[PDB]
Order: C-alpha cells, then sequence, then structure tokens
RNA sequence: UUCAACCAUCAAGCCCUGGGCUUGUGUUGGGGACCCGCGGCUGCUCGCGGGCCCUGAAAAGCAGUGGCGGGCGUGCCAGCCG
C-alpha cells in the first residue's frame, strides 16, 4: 500500500536522522500506590 | 588402562551437604523477568519529515 | 593561503568588541 | 505512480552502485540506478542517479540525506523534476561497468603478428611520415639522413 | 561503590581514570588471590594450628581437586595456578621433612596419608585427566570454599616452613615452570629407616607413567636421582633412556 | 648513434629556441628545460612503475641555487632536521628547504589541497627507500599523474622487532649521506610506464651544446643498456625536443621489428 | 537499519583485503604453532573463509595446533587478520590437552577422561595414552596430522566476562597481525 | 595527572636552566566556560560554537545565537550539557568553542564548519523565527476533531 | 546497531668485500590552452603515453569493448582473463 510504503520511508528517515533506539521500557504497575523504595541503612 | 569412577567434585559437594556446612539446593537456570511495557520515546514520536 | 584556513578565519564585517586592552 | 529521480553527488570513494542500492532500499524500492563512471580507468565521477518507483519516497530520501556529512564529503541529494529528467539518463543502468585495459589492448595489438603486405604498407607509411618530418625540419635549419627501411 | 565509579569513568570515556580505579579493585583474574582478604577470618575459625592441621584434610582435597580444572568466571586461571603452587609448596615441605607415610591407588584417585606434628593428614587427589564439571554442584560456592582454603593453606605453609627454618615463599623459576618443571620449579633455601628406602637407586619414569605421584612418592621416600622423558618436563636428573647410571625403570606398556 | 648529428641538432635547437624567445628575454630563454624522447618497438614496462630510475651525469642537473629540495625520511624527522642544522655543507643546507617524516606527511598532507600546496612549494622531492612504497597513497595522483616531481629514491638505511624512532633511527653515516644527496640531486630521472614513449631530462636551454651532447649520449647509453628491455632491437627512435619545439631526430632504425619470429608470412 | 558509513567502511575493508590477498598470491614464497580465532571484519572473502573451515576456526575463541609447512604458512598468512598465532610451550600444550582436551569419535565430542579412548582411536599408530598424544603434538611426529584431527578445537574462555563494566569487551584486540611467537603463551594462560 | 608531569618537566627544565617554553609546546584544547566563550565570540577568536539545548536557567544562553549571528560565528545547538561535560572533564558544560586546531585538523575543522553551515543553519534559518508550543492535549484534539467533523456534517 | 589504526619505518636475491645492483604495483574526479612520439582510421580523427597551468576530497544524460566460468540468449556476477 502507498500508506505503508510511505511509513517505511518515514521509518528509514527516522532511523537515519535519530538512530534505532526508538523505544523505552516502562514498569508494569499492578497497584496504584507508590511506595518509597527501600535503601541501604 | 584404569577407568576412573565417580566425580570428585560431586563427592566433595555431597560431603559438604552431609556434614552440614551448607544445604542442598537445585540450580535455577532461568529467573523470572520484570514485567515491563515497551513504549516509543517522545522525540521519536514527534519526529516529522 | 588555504581554502580551509579561509573558512576557519571567515568572520563578519562587524568590528570586534573588546572589554579592555589586552597585554 | 509517478517515478522519482534523485541526483546524488559528492560521493565518497566506496559509496558505489551496490552500497547505494542496499542503503536506499531501506528507504524504498529502487527500480533503476546509474553511477557516472570514467571510460578510461573505470573510476566513478562521484555522482549518480537513482530512479525510485515513488516520487514521495524519493523526496523523503533526498530531504533525509541532503547535506549529509559522509567520510569528509557533504553529500548532495536533489530531486530532478519530470519536466527536465533526461530520457537518455538510464542506459547503462543496473549492470556492472567493466574496466577494460586499453593499455593492454595497445600492447597486444602492437605485439601481435601481421601479414607481409601489412608490414609493406607500414614501411611505406613510415617513409611518408619521415618525409613529412624532414620537410618540417627543412625550415628548422636541420638536416637528418634517415636510412631507408629495408622491405621484408 | 568502586565498581560504580569504574562504570562512570568508562561511560565518560576516561580510560586512564578507569584503569587507575580498576587497579584498586584487586581482581582475582589479575592478582591470583581472593578478591576479599580472609586473614582475620582464618584466626577466628582456627584458634589453634592443631585445628588447622585437622581441617587440612578438606583443604588439601579441595585444592588438589581444583589444581586441574579449566578456568571459569568464578575461579580464574591465575587462582588455579596459585592453588597448584600452594599444593607444590606443601608437597615440597612433605618431601624435605619425610612426613609422607602411606599412599593408595583407588578407583576414584590417589589417597595420601602423611603425619605432621602428630596429626594424621589424609587427602584424595584425582588422576591427571579431564575432570568433568557437572550442573549438579554449586560451583560458585565451591569457589568460595577454594578461596577460604587457599587463605588457610598459605599460612599453614608459612608456619611449617618457618618451623623447619626455611624461607617462605620458596624461590620459583618461571622459565622452568614455562618449560614444565612442575615440582622441579621450586628451589628451597635456608633462612638467613623408611625415609631412605630409595636413597641409593636411580629411577627413570617413562612417559606413560604418572609423573607427579611417582616423583612425589620417590622424593618423599628418599630418591634423589629421578629422570624421565623430555615430554614429561624440565628438571629431570637425566633424559636419555640409555644412561648407564639408571638402576630402575618404570614402564607401563604391553 | 653518431655524436656529430647529436651536436648539430644541439646547435640547431638552441638557435631555434633563441630565435623563438627573441620574437625579460634572458629569463624567457632561461628555465626552459630540454627533453630527450625515446620511442621503442615495444612497451618499456608491463605496468606503471612509480619509483623513478636514476642516471648519473658528468654534468649534474639542478645546480642552480634557487631550487627547493624537499626530503622525506623515516621516523623521526628530528634526527634529520638536526643533521641539516649541523652536519651538511652550506650549499645543501640552503638547497634543502623542508625535512618531513612519513608520519607527519600522512598526518598533515592527506588533503588534496595540502598535497598541491606541497607540490607548488618545492621543485625536487627526495624520498627514503624504506617508505617510498607507501608514498603513492600518501601523496595521491597530485605527485604521480605528472612525472616531473615524483619522489627520487635515496638510500638512508644503515646497511646490515619494531624499531623505536626515538631510541634509534637506523642511521647510516652522514658525509656519505651528503654524497648520496648530491648524487640524487645531480642524477636525471627516467620513468617506466606501459608506453612506447618515454621522456628523460638532459639539460636546460642556457646550457652549452657540447655538455648537452655529452649528457644526451650518456643518458642514451645507460638507458639502453640498463632499463630498456631487449636493448637496441627494441629501440626504435630517438628525439630531442623542447616544451614548444618539434622533435629533432637523432637515430632512426632500419628495422621496425623486435625479432624475426614476429615476421610471419 | 544499516548506515551509509557502514556500507562505505565495509567496501573499503573488502577492497583492502582483496588487494592484500592479490599481493600474497603474486608474492607466493617444521615447527608447531597454536592458532586462536579472534574477531575481525564481518564479511570474509571466500578463500580465507574456506581456509578457516579447513582449520576448524568457525567460532570465536577456538584454538588449534598447526604444523608449519609451506602450505600451512601460506594459509596462516592468508587468514592473519582473523587469527592470533604463536609458538605454544610444553606447559601450554599439557594444560590445553589435560584441561580442555576433547576427542572426535564418530563425529561427537567426548572429553579425554582416560587413556583408553586414545588407545582404541590412535593405538594403531602407537599413540596409546594422553602423554603419547602430548609427545606427538609437541615434537610434531609423523602422526601429527591424525593427532590434530582427533583433537577437537579448544574452546577458550573470555576473562573480561568476569568483570561487569567490561563484560562485553573482547579479550584479544585485533590489529597486532603476524606471529606473536612466545607471547601467545600469555593468552593461553589467561584464556585456558 | 598530565598537568603534574608537565609541571615536573618544566621544573627540571628551569632547574637545568631552560625556559618553560623550551620544553613545553603551544596547547590546543577545547575552550569552555560561559564567560570565556562569550569573550572569545566578542573578540572573534572562536571558530565554532556548540551550545547545549537544556541549560537551566535558559537566559544564560538565550542570547548566544543572536550574538553569534551578529559577530559572524558558526554556531550549533547540540543535545547534552552532560555530553559537553564529558568533553571538558566536568559534569556539565553549557557551551564549548573551538578557536584554533592543529595543522593536522585544519581540514577536518573546516569541513565540520561547512557541514554545520549547510546542514543546520540553512535548515533552521526560517524555523528559528517561528513561535513554539501551542500543542493541544490528546483529549482536546479529539474533541476539536469531533466538533469540526460534526460541523462539516451538519 | 564504533567513519580508528594496520603495505616494506624493511625484507629476499646478485658482485664476492665493494658498498653498490635487481624485485617486492602501491595514484580523487574534472576543466583550459598547447608541443609531441607511437597505433588504427583512405584521411579527418579516435586511442596509448608524455609536456604547461587551475581546483574545498570541487561534480547535473550523452555507457564504451572480446571472452571464460557462475546465475536466470541475457542493461546479472560483492568471480576472473584477454
Amino acid at each position: 500500500s502507498k500508506a505503508a510504503k510511505g511509513a517505511q520511508a518515514k521509518k528509514a528517515a527516522q532511523a537515519a536522522l535519530k538512530g534505532v533506539h526508538s523505544h523505552k521500557k516502562t514498569k508494569v504497575r499492578k497497584s496504584t500506590t507508590f511506595h518509597r523504595p527501600k535503601t541501604l541503612v | 588402562r584404569l577407568k576412573p569412577e565417580g566425580n570428585l567434585l560431586k563427592d566433595r559437594y555431597r560431603s559438604m551437604i552431609v556434614r552440614g556446612k551448607l544445604e542442598a539446593r537445585r540450580k535455577i537456570p532461568f529467573r523470572k523477568q520484570a514485567k515491563t511495557k515497551l513504549t516509543e520515546k517522545w522525540t521519536f514520536k514527534d519526529f516529522r519529515i | 593561503g588555504l581554502k580551509a584556513d579561509e573558512i576557519i578565519a571567515q568572520r563578519s564585517a562587524l568590528p570586534a568588541v573588546s572589554v579592555r586592552k589586552r597585554a | 505512480s509517478q517515478p522519482g529521480v534523485m541526483y546524488i553527488a559528492r560521493l565518497p570513494h566506496g559509496f558505489y552502485e551496490h552500497e547505494l542500492r542496499g542503503y536506499f532500499s531501506q528507504f524504498g524500492e529502487i527500480t533503476r540506478l546509474r553511477v557516472v563512471r570514467n571510460k578510461k580507468t573505470g573510476a566513478s565521477r562521484h555522482r549518480a542517479f537513482i530512479e525510485f518507483a515513488d516520487a514521495e519516497v524519493a523526496d523523503i530520501a533526498a530531504r533525509t540525506m541532503d547535506k549529509y556529512l559522509l567520510f569528509g564529503h557533504i553529500l548532495t541529494c536533489k530531486i530532478v523534476p519530470p519536466a527536465q529528467v533526461h530520457p537518455d539518463l538510464f542506459k547503462g543502468a543496473n549492470r556492472r561497468f567493466k574496466v577494460v585495459p586499453w593499455n593492454k589492448m595497445a600492447g597486444r595489438q602492437l605485439e601481435r603478428p601481421l601479414s607481409e603486405s601489412q608490414w609493406q604498407v607500414k614501411v611505406a607509411k613510415e617513409e611518408q611520415r619521415r618525409a613529412a618530418r624532414a620537410e618540417k625540419l627543412k625550415e628548422m635549419g636541420y638536416e637528418f639522413e634517415a636510412p631507408a627501411l629495408k622491405v621484408p | 561503590a568502586l565498581e560504580k565509579k569504574i562504570s562512570r569513568a568508562l561511560g565518560r570515556g576516561d580510560v586512564s581514570n578507569a584503569a587507575r580505579l580498576e587497579r584498586n579493585a584487586n581482581l582475582p583474574e589479575k592478582t591470583g588471590k581472593p578478591r576479599y582478604t580472609l586473614n582475620h577470618i582464618i584466626r577466628e575459625r582456627y584458634p589453634t594450628f592443631q585445628d588447622a592441621l585437622r581441617d587440612l584434610d578438606d583443604c588439601l582435597s579441595m585444592l588438589f581437586l581444583f589444581a586441574n580444572l579449566p578456568s571459569t568466571t568464578a575461579v580464574p586461571a591465575k587462582m588455579i595456578a596459585r592453588c597448584e603452587r600452594l599444593c607444590h609448596e606443601f608437597q615440597h615441605y612433605l618431601i624435605v621433612t619425610h612426613s609422607l607415610r602411606k599412599s593408595f591407588l583407588s578407583i576414584k584417585g590417589i589417597y595420601y596419608q602423611a603425619n605432621i606434628q602428630g596429626e594424621d593428614i589424609l587427602w584424595l587427589v584425582p588422576y591427571k585427566f579431564n575432570q568433568r564439571i557437572v550442573g549438579d554442584v554449586d560451583f560458585r560456592i565451591m569457589g568460595t570454599f577454594v578461596e577460604f582454603y587457599m587463605t588457610l593453606l598459605g599460612f599453614v605453609n608459612y608456619r611449617l616452613y618457618t618451623s623447619i627454618g626455611l624461607k617462605y615463599p620458596p624461590k620459583f623459576d618461571q622459565v622452568k615452570d614455562d618449560q614444565g618443571a612442575e615440582l622441579a620449579a621450586f628451589s628451597l633455601e635456608g633462612l638467613n629407616d623408611p625415609s631412605q628406602l630409595f636413597a641409593n637407586f636411580t629411577f627413570f619414569l617413562s612417559r606413560e607413567t604418572p609423573r607427579q605421584p611417582l616423583e612425589f612418592i620417590l622424593r618423599a621416600f628418599g630418591c634423589k636421582r629421578i629422570g624421565w622423558d623430555a615430554v614429561l618436563g624440565e628438571g629431570a636428573f637425566t633424559t636419555d633412556e640409555s644412561d648407564p647410571r639408571i638402576t630402575h625403570q618404570i614402564i607401563d606398556r604391553p | 648513434v653518431d655524436p656529430d648529428q647529436t651536436l648539430k641538432a644541439c646547435k640547431a635547437l638552441l638557435a631555434h629556441i633563441k630565435k623563438a624567445a627573441a620574437a625579460d628575454e634572458e629569463s624567457t630563454v632561461a628555465e626552459t628545460p630540454i627533453w630527450l624522447t625515446l620511442t621503442t618497438k615495444k612497451h618499456i614496462h608491463d605496468s606503471h612503475r612509480l619509483q623513478p630510475g636514476k642516471i648519473i651525469l658528468p654534468h649534474p642537473l639542478n645546480t642552480s641555487e634557487e631550487i627547493s629540495v624537499c626530503l622525506i625520511t623515516a621516523d623521526p624527522q628530528r634526527f634529520y632536521k638536526n643533521a641539516v642544522a649541523d652536519e651538511f655543507p652550506e650549499d645543501l643546507r640552503a638547497k634543502i628547504g623542508r625535512v618531513i617524516d612519513i608520519s607527519h606527511l600522512k598526518a598533515k598532507f592527506k588533503a588534496y589541497e595540502a598535497q598541491r600546496k606541497l607540490f607548488s612549494e618545492h621543485d625536487v622531492f627526495l624520498a627514503d627507500t624504506r617508505i617510498i612504497n607507501r608514498l603513492p597513497k600518501a601523496l595521491g595522483k597530485t605527485f604521480y599523474k605528472t612525472t616531473t616531481k615524483r619522489p627520487i629514491p635515496v638510500v638512508l638505511m644503515a646497511q646490515r622487532e619494531k624499531r623505536d624512532p626515538l631510541e634509534n633511527a637506523n642511521a647510516r653515516p652522514i658525509p656519505e649521506i651528503v654524497a648520496e644527496i648530491r648524487k640524487a640531486i645531480g642524477a636525471a630521472l627516467v620513468h617506466l610506464s606501459p608506453s612506447t614513449n618515454t621522456a628523460i631530462k638532459v639539460g636546460y636551454a642556457n646550457w652549452e651544446p657540447e655538455k648537452l651532447a655529452a649528457n644526451i649520449e650518456t643518458v642514451i647509453r645507460e638507458l639502453v643498456e640498463r632499463f630498456v628491455p631487449q636493448k637496441w632491437q627494441n629501440v626504435r627512435n630517438f628525439y630531442v625536443k623542447g616544451p614548444e619545439t618539434a622533435a629533432l631526430p637523432i637515430y632512426q632504425t632500419d628495422e621496425l621489428w623486435l625479432d624475426e619470429s614476429k615476421v610471419v608470412p | 537499519f544499516k548506515r551509509a558509513e557502514k556500507y562505505v567502511k565495509e567496501y573499503r575493508e573488502q577492497e583492502r583485503e582483496k588487494i592484500r590477498l592479490a599481493r600474497i598470491a603474486k608474492q607466493q614464497g617444521a615447527k608447531l604453532v597454536f592458532v586462536i580465532r579472534i574477531k575481525g571484519i564481518n564479511k570474509i572473502p571466500p578463500k580465507p573463509r574456506k581456509i578457516l573451515q579447513l582449520l576448524r576456526l568457525r567460532q570465536i575463541n577456538n584454538g588449534v595446533f598447526v604444523k608449519v609447512t609451506k602450505a600451512t604458512a601460506e594459509m596462516i598468512k592468508i587468514v592473519e587478520p582473523w587469527v592470533a598465532y604463536g609458538y605454544p610451550n610444553l606447559k601450554s600444550v599439557r594444560e590445553l590437552i589435560y584441561k580442555r582436551g576433547y576427542g572426535k569419535v564418530n563425529g561427537q565430542r567426548i572429553p579425554l577422561t582416560d587413556n583408553a579412548i586414545i588407545e582404541e582411536n590412535l593405538g594403531k599408530y602407537g599413540i596409546i595414552c594422553i602423554e603419547d598424544l602430548i609427545h606427538e603434538i609437541f615434537t610434531v611426529g609423523p602422526n601429527f596430522k591424525q593427532a590434530a584431527n582427533f583433537l577437537w578445537p579448544f574452546k577458550l574462555s573470555n576473562p573480561n566476562g568476569g568483570f561487569r563494566p567490561r563484560k562485553f569487551k573482547h579479550f584479544i584486540e585485533g590489529g597486532d597481525l603476524g606471529n606473536r611467537e612466545e607471547h601467545i603463551n600469555a593468552l593461553i594462560r589467561a584464556m585456558n | 595527572q598530565e598537568k603534574k608531569e608537565r609541571l615536573l618537566r618544566e621544573a627540571t627544565a628551569i632547574k637545568e636552566g631552560k625556559k618553560k617554553e623550551d620544553v613545553s609546546k603551544k596547547p590546543y584544547t577545547v575552550k569552555y566556560g560561559l564567560n570565556h566563550v562569550v569573550g572569545l565570540i566578542e573578540n572573534k577568536k572562536a571558530s565554532l560554537v556548540l551550545i547545549a539545548n537544556d541549560v537551566d536557567p535558559i537566559e544564560l544562553v538565550v542570547f548566544l545565537p543572536a550574538l553569534c549571528r551578529k559577530m559572524g560565528i558558526p554556531y550549533a545547538i547540540i543535545k547534552g550539557k552532560a555530553r559537553l561535560g564529558t568533553l571538558v572533564h566536568k559534569k556539565t558544560a553549557a557551551v564549548v568553542a573551538i578557536t584554533e586546531v592543529r595543522s593536522e585538523d585544519k581540514n577536518e575543522l573546516a569541513k565540520l564548519i561547512s557541514a554545520v553551515k549547510e546542514g543546520y543553519l540553512e535548515k533552521v534559518e526560517d524555523t528559528r523565527k517561528r513561535w513554539g508550543g501551542g500543542i493541544m492535549g490528546f483529549k482536546a484534539q479529539k474533541r476539536e476533531e469531533k466538533r469540526k467533523k460534526s460541523l462539516e456534517t451538519a
């Protein structure tokens, strides 16, 4: 398709101008409460 | 032409477990990975050409 | 002279602004 | 739909037909490409034309690699319009430009054997060459007695 | 914290700072020693040298087993070399004191029993072959045991050499060890009857014979002239088999 | 090759270039060099040789003091520069204007404009034989498309691991180095290429006819015996020419064939 | 995605290797060497990769024993950018065979846990034990080729894998081409 | 460390009776520090200026592109004050500048300056004068698109 | 998802004692006048190699010659020869 072919062109341009590290992991949180992390005492 | 029998490493490990310097545990070949979600960075989202 | 040296030394027509006389 | 032709220049040494095809195939499907090369030694003239199937993809690739600094070369990528893209641009495209040793052609042609009539006309022609050179030397104030070539 | 500083230096590209911070880490792969020093732990665990001699059975079996393994991430090659060197120093002490008493060839290995200061010391050494590391053992905690046991055996060797009045550590010839001297790479020097059973004989060990146990037993029971084949290693009294001074020859060929 | 015809050609072409320059006049006469053109019956070499051969002359070339001599040596350049400052005679000290090692040459003159500037800043380039194989890549086609200023091979090795340049330079004695440098600056250059035509320097316009003739005959002599393959039956024609004058024949052969086996009926 | 600089670098590496192989072929022209496969360029020319297949250096950190002949010297000179080779000593040969020695029987890898395996596999040649094998390998006997064919290539380790900030770094850095002579023994000690 | 051996070598030279210039050469380093770089730009000594994109407060560098444009200095905005700090052996550098490089890097500096001039300045010459921001939220854009679609349908 | 460096910073062979000789192929692309030698072209001219200048590592069709093998007769070879 023309839309997919254009999307391939944009993806190639993005990889050429910015690199291939396009994604980042985010933690899955089963709970809504944020707790203070436990550190060394 | 003597064929050695047994494993001396396993014998020493069994000796340690029997004498009680440590307890018998099994190998964990794969550990459970942290549950994460992959998302695209803001700069790569806002890239326009 | 060199073209590379001319490119490095290329500036504008504005005179340089000096805060004080330098030794 | 409409084909898109991109003219690329300032090509560094090593950035040739196969590299261009493999690189711009990531951008999109390439139908034709031709790197302008020298006739005498086979070396490139640091420019090429790539004809993509899609003009939008060609335009995107040109805007991506316009003024790209590659191996000390600031690459030039422009899109030629369909109005003045030349109809004779892509003969010799999509195939290897072989390197022919014209030096070795001259060597084997000069060392190959011939026929007796051919050396007779060679003796004759070299005699008229000597005669013309002697006529030119006559105004020079110089005289040279050239021995006549014996015929085989 | 030092490893975090090393990671920061490597991420910022300061290779000189990274190397300078890395030399303070005391890595086992570059020192041959444990990463963490257990000298204060040795005195706590063994109040008496008699208790050290009583745990020498486990220590010697452990280190003689890990003298012959390939290098791993837990136990590096330099650590294995230090194991072999400590075992060779202990064997040299047994040779010069004639403390070796009994030996046995079992289907599992070679059992050695010696007597040091009235304490019977029995340990097992594998035959020199390719030892198999299986997944049924905890090799990393075995390496921790190795670190503790070399830390013990170093002080045991130092005390024994000082008690017999010899300088410790012994002079070690890297060129001879490179050529394959094994026990012959050590030269013992002074500081500042079953023991003479093989004293008057001259032995020649063939290549198919177990060189390290034969040499250790003969030198501990009084033999002073032992030669062998050139491929068995440097340090032989003689190499040619046609030497007329040879009295006994050990062969195991059909 | 008769020398009377050679000297007659010498007066002829000298009179021609004088009457051509007469149409500063003395400066226009000066710095006009003389070319000896050899045509062979075969290509003189099977591939492009980029190391010029040296021919020793009784009357040396480049004797003028206005020339610039650039010397390329192995690492370090420090030993050779202190040698230039201390233990060469004053004429060679004034003639040598730049001493640069291979490392600094590759570091500073990778640019084509840098190579062309170095080409224009000097007249004659001498190069040590330990590094002359790496000089085509370092100097590019600027120094080797034209055979006028190709680096002349000189031997600076002390004639008998990785050598440390600061500790030792593998140095051969300096007065005989001076002799080698003057021999190289006096020797003429012959360039071997896959061609039936070669050109060798024999003299300048203001030089006198009998030393021109002596240079021509001796350059012909060692050129035929040493470097031209299959010698005289491969030699076809000899010409002497200026930059703007036509060929002046000296020796024209009777045969056009290298051997009788090529003659096939 | 692959970069244009990577394409240019690969083309220049291939043409430089082609020039080097042409120089070796136009230039043409009995000890024991230990050869260790290291990391080089990604694309390998067909003749060096066939020489690597014959020398069984397919994987990184594989070590083999080679008898120095004219043909073997030419092959090593060809595959110099992908190998590190030197003269092993008696201690290196002994430690490699005793610690990491594996045998090739029926196409499988079996460790040398006994002299018996050598006895049924090389006993027709007089090699009946591990020290006979060591003698043949070290002294380069008449049966060195069959001994090296029996011996599996040695899988050496990566000491940098023991230290976390440089866990991904290769132990042997490429660039020091040519024979390392006796300095291959330090690499054997560190990797064995 | 390198400064320590340099001072020790200069101390030995002045002990045996030579000037520090006799044993030490002219240095070529990356100029950094905001006041230093601003002075170099004003005196037209800097040949290339790199300005970090995330300087907080932004008033420290908000005038630097205009100053470089007035004084005819090639400038470029780059990502990472920490990235410049890795160059200048610091945690953070707001701006760095090249005044002079060595003779081995004349060509590389000139080519980098030309690449900057043709690939950054000419591309941002017209985008630098436009107003930024003004982006609506996700729900706001969805509501606005639905409203315009309803208006077009009705 | 490294645009680094890496040829010989000397070797081998001759003379046989003099320090000399041989080999080790290794070049960005164009433009402008202009003297030439040689090989085809009836000839003009076209090629080969030389000579004199200019240039940011500069660039806007004009693609040209006989084949071995390999791939599917061939505007295919990250394979070569003539």
